[PDB]
């Protein structure tokens, strides 16, 4: 009801702070989304960027991982061409490029022992070089003249840091990593022909992928994590490879050794020792 | 703490009204207008039907003192027109005062780019005048200046008056230009010995209190137009006790799959045109980034389950009112949703040695009456 | 693992092309002109 | 589980020695059958068994999760001495059983 | 709730003295050590009674 309670789950756990240094090599494409306005034709209603999703292997340190890989952007800008009204001139209602106030998400995973011990995490880096992502040429079917075609654009990446989120859901939790890059925005411009809209700079929408199946990034990465170690002190008293008993002795060693004590014992001791009626616990006893 | 990655978007202006095709209409005060006529003969008149009757002819270069027929304000008429220009092309104006009134030359502009510029301003008729790359204004007197229409053959765009600069080196050289193109290895090391944790569930009342912000972008021109009607992250801040301890917190309310309409009432100039504005429905989220001092938030950094349970909102929608130049202003109104707790997110971001949290209560959404 | 929260914009069709204006062209075969005048007299004219 | 990593129960070894043979009765549906019984000492060997997605590693011993290790049988190969007390009247027969 | 031992039947053929003998055996366990997993009192967590 209401008012403050709290109750504990789970006694005292038992957890060590690690840091895995593994090397990540990020690839990640775009999509994009062409939705023409109902009409002639002419218009197109926009050009907009869509997650894309990816899947790969590669081999690090002669281990094969799977990864996968979704590309999404942020803070995109909308651009918009308005070359006349008439049903058969030349607009594009709405298509996004990316600038120096955009980022592009890529939320990346993999089946790494390093991400299996990435629940709870510490701090995280990311050292990754930059990539250079190109547009690529577009062609836009008009039902008559020449085909405007959408063309250039490229944008350097910089790793932005990283975030971890993680969304519960009934009690699963869906956790991802988010490798968020910022943008800067280098030649060459792009343009779409047969238009006055020219020598802008950006990566538009259009063919981001430019021809290449992915972008790749390279890098090392730091994650400095809490994780379920006892340091193997949490086992049975005795658990381990059965204790071998050494061996005793062979018995023709033994025979010497007593003739040789034969010769250390006292004559009128023995007699004395030899009239005591030793039982089982008298001669059990004094080993 | 403690906001969240948070949608964000930048309406970026085309760089122009556009291209508004010829057709009739009466421009407001201080609005430049500019023509790029296609094609020689009448490109542009301009006419207050009472006492002041105005209109620009393009002549080709090499045109003698000739005689061709026009038409002007519906009547033809052997209008005489004079070009000594090689290269350039020629803007005549013509004036007459009255319906049946005579005819008169004044001007000219020789310019190569075919580009003319008039527009009216307190009792006067402005044009753009003279030679280039060193032209200047000219100004013509005339009475009710404001009931003068402005009807292009050709197609024209519309400036604001704040932009002469802009203006005046498109009256220099053309519209922009049609551009006529053709080391390696894995490591792990402990960075700490055995540290030492427990597990504990923590049960507190939340009340969490979230106000939406709407961003209004208007294209420019005359001010028929909204280019952005759109969601804004929005910031709040408050204080509220339980259990008798008070606590502040902190809320930025945003939205995620907005749908966008874009109703056209035309492409007029005068005409009520949203180029996008921004609604949600069944297939849209609204995400609510939390945040307080609590003793909770403290120890929410390590956090094994979340389970919320909240009571459903209604929100409705207000009454927004377009202050449109001239006519009858539109009212924008109505629509309610629904909101239902669709789980919650934990969001992370790693900087150096500083760390920013961010709880997202994430609402789906039902529509219900009243509609918009 | 893993997907996250992400950008996703759905575009929705006025419900019509738009209210265009009176001027010449030829519209596309299999394409329908829908005329609405306000005032009597010429509304629609078609020459080859 | 339907959920997240699933963790493997691998390892886990030990040998099994002969120590002792006995008499003992296999219970059939309508008779019953003398069978000899051995019994076998366990020690536990190098494998160590442990539980991924877990705080358990270095664990000794065979659980009972996959002893078998996919294999069909366990085989030891030996040889049993009996002499048993066949009742006899005279020194020319010797009863079968 | 238990992941156990159980007693095991099997039965096979093999050659002793070129006698083709069928034999029949039955493999039981005892005094074993009962281990447990409590990933947490919630009924998410990994448990082994």
């Amino acid at each position: 009801a209401q008012a403050n309670e709290d109750i504990v789950v789970s006694k005292t756990s038992l957890w060590k702070e690690m840091q895995y240094n593994r090397d990540i090599t990020i690839r990640f494409k775009f999509a994009s989304s062409i939705v023409k306005s109902g009409g002639l034709g002419y218009k197109w209603s926009e050009i907009s960027f869509k997650p894309a999703n990816y899947q790969y292997t590669y081999t690090r340190d002669g281990e094969e991982v799977t990864a996968h890989t979704t590309c999404s952007v942020n803070g995109m800008n909308d651009f918009n061409f308005n070359g006349g009204s008439l049903p058969t001139d030349f607009v594009i209602s709405r298509y996004e490029v990316i600038k120096e106030n955009s980022y592009v998400y890529v939320d990346y995973w993999d089946d790494s022992q390093a991400f299996r011990n990435m629940v709870y995490v510490r701090s995280l880096a990311a050292n990754l070089n930059s990539v250079i992502c190109t547009g690529g040429d577009y062609s836009f079917a008009l039902p008559v003249g020449q085909w405007p075609v959408m063309t250039g654009g490229a944008v350097s990446l910089h790793s932005a840091g990283v975030t971890l989120s993680t969304q519960f859901t009934d009690f699963v939790s869906l956790n991802s990593l988010r490798f968020r890059f910022r943008l800067t925005v280098e030649e060459p411009s792009f343009s779409i022909t047969r238009t006055r809209v020219s020598r802008l700079y950006g990566l538009p929408a259009a063919n981001p992928n430019n021809g290449k199946e992915y972008y790749e990034v390279a890098g090392r990465f730091s994650l400095i994590s809490l994780v379920p170690s006892n340091d193997d002190y949490q086992t049975p008293i005795t658990n381990s490879v059965t204790v071998r008993q050494d061996l005793e002795r062979q018995l023709g060693e033994l025979r010497e050794e007593f003739n040789a004590l034969s010769q250390e014992i006292a004559m009128s001791q023995l007699i004395d020792l030899a009239l005591l009626p030793l039982d089982m616990f008298s001669m059990f006893s004094g080993i | 703490w403690g906001p969240g990655e948070t949608n964000d978007s930048t309406t970026v202006e085309p760089v122009l009204d556009g291209p508004y095709q010829p057709t009739t209409f009466n421009p407001p005060v201080d609005y430049w207008m500019l023509l790029a006529p296609t094609a020689a003969g009448v490109v542009v008149e301009g006419t207050n039907n009472t006492d002041r009757w105005l209109a620009t002819i393009l002549v080709e270069p090499n045109v003698t003192s000739e005689t061709r027929s026009y038409t002007l304000f519906g009547t033809q008429e052997q209008i005489t027109i004079a070009n000594a220009s090689q290269t350039q092309w020629k803007f005549i104006d013509v004036v007459k005062t009255t319906q049946n009134g005579s005819y008169s030359q004044y001007g000219p502009l020789q310019s190569t780019p075919k580009l003319y510029a008039v527009m009216k301003h307190n009792g006067k008729i402005y044009t753009y005048n003279g030679e280039t790359p060193n032209v200047t204004t000219k100004y013509y007197s005339t009475t009710n200046y404001d009931s003068v229409n402005m009807t292009a053959f050709c197609d024209f765009y519309i400036i604001p008056r704040e932009e002469e600069s802009t203006c005046t080196e498109y009256i220099n050289n053309g519209l922009p230009p049609i551009q006529n193109t053709r080391a390696q290895a894995n490591e792990d090391i402990v960075v700490s010995k055995t540290s030492l944790w427990k597990e504990m569930q923590y049960n507190r009342d939340i009340t969490i209190r979230f106000k939406f912000a709407s961003s209004i972008v208007k294209s420019g021109g005359l001010g028929y137009k909204w280019s952005e009607i759109s969601f804004k992250p929005a910031n709040y801040q408050y204080t509220y006790t339980r259990d008798g301890e008070e606590v502040t917190a902190h809320t930025t309310c945003s939205v995620n799959g907005m749908n966008d309409f874009n109703f056209n009432g035309g492409s007029l100039p005068t005409d009520f045109v949203i180029s996008r504005y921004e609604v949600i429905k069944e297939n849209s989220y609204v995400y609510v980034d939390y945040w307080d001092d609590s003793q909770a938030f403290r120890n929410m950094v390590y956090v094994r389950s979340l389970a919320a349970n909240l009571n459903s909102v209604i929100c409705t929608g207000g009454d927004y009112s377009f202050a449109l130049p001239v006519g009858q202003w539109p009212v924008m109104t109505g629509g309610a949703v629904s909101l239902h707790s669709a789980g919650v997110t934990l969001s992370t971001q790693f900087t150096d040695f500083v760390s920013l949290n961010s709880l997202r209560f994430r609402f789906r959404l039902t529509v219900e009456e009243p509609s918009f």
